[PDB]
DNA sequence: AGGATGTATATATCTGACACGTGCCTGGAGACTAGGGAGTAATCCCCTTGGCGGTTAAAACGCGGCGGACAGCGCGTACGTGCGTTTAAGCGGTGCTAGAGCTGTCTACGACCAATTGAGCGGCCTCGGCACCGGGATTCTCCAG
DNA sequence: GAGAATCCCGGTGCCGAGGCCGCTCAATTGGTCGTAGACAGCTCTAGCACCGCTTAAACGCACGTACGCGCTGTCCGCCGCGTTTTAACCGCCAAGGGGATTACTCCCTAGTCTCCAGGCACGTGTCAGATATATACATCCTGT
């Protein structure tokens, strides 16, 4: 039931890729539908486009071209695992082909302030997509509504100061209670590596 | 004597949580009207609540779900926890 | 493990106790800097009463909380 | 794969009320052994709960996952003592349950049994 | 007798106790009212104004003044999410109009 | 002599108007249009100043919310004016007949 | 006729206020006719809850409740 | 081989459907979506019969009321057809 | 003591029962996008309306919604309904 | 003898129910005596009108009783009834029948 | 022990329309419509006893709210026959 | 790419609105008693969830062809911009009766308690008005001239 | 001028409206008692009608440049009809959770004196913000 997507190809190559699938007959897709379980990206390095992320999130392949060539050349069906790029979208793959939770499972996060070089959209269907929770006002760390909260958050490390404290502010002291202060930048590498690095 | 207003302690919230700000005169008027929209709203619920279910007084309960019913989104979940904290330091005392 | 008390006069108290102690030692050494007898006080968190003869750990505190104290007098 | 209203697939159903034969012949006909219901839950799950030994030894025989969670990330090992049984533990433990895994709550599978012979493991 | 302490401290508010119990009593809502009903309106009410007039001082501090004016209250109000759909139907006097002009009447 | 070309002294209107607080209408012809609209449902009324305030500025708050659905539905059918059509058509969704 | 004091640029400005950028020519009078009609209906409510009381004299109270008996509430007085 | 040209069968249905009183939604499905919110908010509930019924026609109400003012919308523009901007040009005049 | 759930109920409101619906509107020629749409208004309304019915029988310390309570739920909202 | 209080005012709605209910659903400290008699005679003449328009319509169509579609018919061609009963839903009710002028054929 | 208004419709419906009846779910409608009405003008004359410093919810209560709620035709019409009702009653 | 108009900075100065202070009168607090509304146990029986099955009305999938939506190019009049002329808004004075608030008596109207009796509610029960089904009549549309 | 679809006209069967009976619980009559609301009467804040002037804003005319509105082509998106596959609707039987009433005992709230501190009207004064000034510099056009 393979399904195609791109994520940065060449008009040619759309055209290329087109013709391929159509040889292979399958569904193609334009905007990025659930069951999209295919993803070429053009170059050689984990980009940081929207799409790519989502994918990565939500966990399927990530091939590269070559696989578009040799799909071309030997015109046969597929072969696999031999061109998925490595060192970090892999780890997702494992994780969602085992049956276990999602990375932010057990996190709550607030937007606030005024972003630029990303859109707050983007953010947020990211955020939802990961597994975690949105909020709607400011963590204040003395009030009830965030003292009462016992969850720990798996994927942490084994024993660190991140597995009982569980709640973010994110922008564009550090550790006042359970609320951190984080810059974006954090954020989204924290998404292409597939860890929660500490601070 | 005369008319009596809620403009006393709103200066207190104030420097309490801003040390180093005033208010104007017009301001304050809409923020002593502001007080007056939510109480009759509330109570007006609360009224109807104790009537349907054949009660006839008022406690705690009734305007906890009146919270409930008129106060969109986040801002039900964190008032209502406020108002126990009330509850719990007065009878103990 | 630092922990925080508040007083209704608004003040804040500090204090440094172990995760496995019991709610008469916090009054202890409550009144080990305060002044009020351990017989008058009483202690809120999160909405309810605590009593006394249970262990901290019970009631999910953690670092860096806080306590609200009254007393009975009037 | 018709599944039901609730998400159950016919391994489901199977799994619930023990019907060794019909298992037998569901599975060499072919049915994947890992697969959720609109919970969480899987068919080791729903075994080791109700207290079947000879479905939870049936399953493990064919390749199916040892520490998948479910609802608020319970493990097999959690159901088999929040409910009390004897059998499973042992055989689970002999295949390789994870004895520190945690739940939602941060809760160890030890802090929910009551046999003594249940806490001295 | 001893030495009088007041409602509103027992509590820890700021809001009167007195106030709220009589205009409850005598505003025809109910034949009695319990002794827990006005320590619990206080406390909704306090917290309320708080969170306005935390916002309000924000934008206050933007523009470089020391005071509160309508316009301030009116764009806090009008830029939270969950603060709109509250006041979704009244309007501020000598306030305004927030900033927006649609994308195809630009150059 | 020296213009600007259409469409640019409009957008600095724009930015102008939508920062200021100000009252727009003039004040002593609203005055006198009250009047004479209440002067038929009794003889000899008298008013106070707040109530012509008041009568103001809900007046002008009206008027201004009409404008914006007007100024959106306009925009709705590949144009950039306005015309009498889409005050009845938003009037008519609104729902005030 | 007083609903002439409505002038051209009054009603102009209003509409720039709005967010709009070229306005036609058979605008004006609708503008008059909604406003009339509002005013109508606001004003007789006042005089009702006036004339109740036994009094001559609009106060500022009136129009208060003659506005939020229609969803208008109008903080400010 | 006779057949009709487009247009004509349309406005016979409009003629039929607007004078019947009857629900046209299909029970049961309903009953399961109601049953799955309210799933979401509590826990283990259980309905009379008369709810769903009530629930019935009130979300039924509500669509036609607003399929009306998107043809309106729709209409507005020189078009026969409804797209899915007119629900959003309707949903925000209206002001929800 | 285990729970079970449901989802994925929306799409029993099928096509032609948007169909049906909006012919009694009175629309004539229909595409092929409104139906997403159509099924977004239609959640966010239940959901609007559910809430305040189940805060209403909670009150009173039942377990089962009865029929008063979405009445008293949608004269909350704005539209009333008379039947009932 | 016991004259009835509805009957020495001349109406059929009655004026003792109204009266407690005026009386014990929180409304004032105190209610009147000619507070009754008047709210009885205004919601005796509103429930006239409505039967009468809506029996009109319902024997237009050769029928000898009332359904609801009879009082949906007879509330929304009325221009004064439409506007006192504007946000009000009739159960097992309909819509009124119109089809736009642009759509039909040439 | 329920109560309803199920007995006086059926007087008026007998003397303005002779030979008629009504149907089972005819008669709620109009019981609600009833209540509906009710609490309305009760509601609205509370008010208006309230914004005075007053204390009795008498007859000219009722009347502002009759004028105030019911549209323009209506309102003649039901302020004549509560005139005359009220009139009538006190005569005698 | 200079030339010409707006908008933003920076610094003088100056008038009227905000933040603090002090007698003192009305409403909140402590201490006690008498009666009825609501919290807590038992127990009868109405109505909601969970299964099983045969039958037939709606939903899902596909195809050939026509009417409508979206992008082009070509005219002609209605509205935007800068000027010099004529109307009446706004500011600041002063004189003045009409009507809103407050206060002090004194009487006609409604809450409250007791005793006696007809209207309106629950259940039975039987005949007419409506729902469902087959048959000729007449109206309305499309390809063909 | 033919096809499919809609309106009348009997014709049989079937359950829900329209009357009717005992009896129980709220509406009617006949009394007294303590207090709101009507009605004179005097003091003084604020609204209506005038007058002169200085200057900001409403009226009236001319020119030329986008934008509204009516045409004429090209073709992908949606309506109508016939065959096949899925799950709603109806009637039926069985087991057990929770909605409606009924009693009995106790704790929580209205109703009254008394006295002491929190909040309102009235004064007097100093500083943040509104105005006039020079100018520093950030878009908008037309020529080449």
């Amino acid at each position: 039931p393979l399904v195609l997507i791109g994520s940065g190809l060449s008009s040619e190559q759309q055209k290329m890729l087109s013709e391929l699938a159509v040889i292979l007959k399958a569904k193609k897709c334009a905007e990025f539908d659930s069951t999209v379980t295919h993803v070429i990206v053009p170059g050689d390095t984990v980009q940081s486009t929207l799409k790519c992320m989502l994918g990565i999130l939500n966990g399927c392949w990530i091939l590269k071209f070559e696989w578009v060539k040799a799909c071309l050349q030997r015109k046969a069906c597929e072969q696999e695992e031999k061109y998925e790029i490595p060192e970090g979208p892999q780890r997702s793959r494992l994780n969602k082909e085992q049956l276990l939770p999602k990375l932010f499972d057990g996190c709550y996060f607030y937007f606030g302030g005024a972003f630029k070089h990303h859109p707050k959209d983007n953010l947020v269907k990211l955020v939802t997509a990961a597994g975690g929770q949105v909020l709607s006002r400011k963590p204040k760390p003395d009030s009830d509504v965030t003292q009462t909260i016992n969850t720990v958050a798996y994927h942490a490390k084994a024993d660190s100061d991140q597995r009982f404290c569980t709640q973010y502010i994110i922008y564009e002291r550090v550790r006042q209670g359970k609320v951190w202060m984080a810059p974006s930048s954090w954020f989204i590498d924290c998404v292409m590596s597939f860890e929660l690095l500490p601070l | 004597s005369r008319k009596e207003s809620y403009s006393v302690y709103v200066y207190k919230v104030l420097k309490q949580v801003h040390p180093d700000t005033g208010i104007s005169s017009k301001a304050m008027g809409i923020m002593n009207s502001f007080v007056n929209d939510i109480f009759e709203r509330i109570a007006g619920e609360a009224s109807r609540l104790a009537h349907y279910n054949k009660r006839s007084t008022i406690t705690s309960r009734e305007i906890q779900t009146a919270v409930r019913l008129l106060l969109p989104g986040e801002l039900a979940k964190h008032a209502v926890s406020e108002g126990t904290k009330a509850v719990t330091k007065y009878t103990s005392s | 493990m630092q922990i925080f008390v508040k007083t209704l006069t608004g003040k804040t108290i500090t204090l440094e106790v172990e995760p496995s102690d019991t709610i008469e030692n916090v009054k202890a050494k409550i009144q080990d800097k305060e002044g009020i007898p351990p017989d008058q006080q009483r202690l809120i968190f999160a909405g309810k009463q605590l009593e006394d003869g249970r262990t901290l750990s019970d009631y999910n505190i953690q670092k860096e909380s806080t306590l609200h104290l009254v007393l009975r007098l009037r | 794969v018709k599944r039901n209203h609730r998400g159950e697939t016919l391994l489901h159903i199977a799994s619930i009320k023990g019907d060794l034969p019909s298992v037998e012949y569901l599975l060499q006909n072919g049915s994947d052994p890992n697969v959720k219901d609109h919970a969480g839950w899987t068919p080791l799950h729903e075994a080791c709960n109700h207290g079947h030994l000879k479905v939870v030894e049936l399953l493990l025989q064919h390749k199916a996952l040892v520490n998948s969670t479910g609802y608020q990330n319970d493990s097999p090992l959690h159901d088999a003592a929040k409910n009390g049984h004897m059998d499973i533990v042992k055989l689970l433990l002999s295949y390789g349950a994870s004895r520190n895994a945690v739940n939602i709550f941060g809760l160890r599978p030890v802090d929910y049994a009551d046999g003594e012979n249940m806490k001295s493991l | 007798r001893a030495k009088a302490k007041t409602r509103s401290s027992r509590a820890g508010l700021q809001f009167p106790v007195g106030r709220v119990h009589r205009l409850l009593r005598k505003g025809n809502y109910a034949e009695r009212v319990g002794a827990g009903a006005p320590v619990y309106l206080a406390a909704v009410l306090e917290y309320l104004t708080a969170e306005i007039l935390e916002l309000a001082g924000n934008a206050a501090r933007d523009n470089k003044k020391t005071r509160i004016i309508p316009r301030h209250l009116q764009l806090a109000i009008r830029n939270d999410e969950e603060l709109n759909k509250l006041l979704g139907k009244v309007t501020i006097a000598q306030g305004g109009v927030l900033p927006n002009i649609q994308a195809v009447l630009l150059p | 002599p020296h213009r600007y070309r259409p469409g640019t002294v409009a957008l600095r209107e724009i930015r102008r108007y939508q920062k200021s607080t100000e009252l727009l209408i003039r004040k002593l012809p609203f005055q006198r249009l009250v009047r004479e609209i209440a002067q038929d449902f009794k003889t000899d009324l008298r008013f106070q100043s707040s109530a012509v305030m008041a009568l103001q500025e809900a007046c002008e708050a009206y008027l201004v919310g009409l404008f914006e659905d007007t100024n959106l539905c306009a925009i709705h059918a590949k144009r950039v004016t306005i015309m009498p059509k889409d005050i009845q058509l938003a009037r008519r969704i609104r729902g005030e007949r | 006729d007083n609903i002439q004091g409505i002038t051209k640029p009054a009603i102009r400005r209003l509409a720039r206020r709005g967010g709009v950028k070229r306005i036609s020519g058979l605008i004006y009078e609708e503008t008059r006719g909604v406003l009339k009609v509002f005013l109508e209906n606001v004003i007789r409510d006042a005089v009702t809850y006036t004339e109740h009381a036994k009094r001559k004299t609009v106060t500022a109270m009136d129009v208060v409740y003659a506005l939020k008996r229609q969803g208008r509430t109008l903080y400010g007085f």
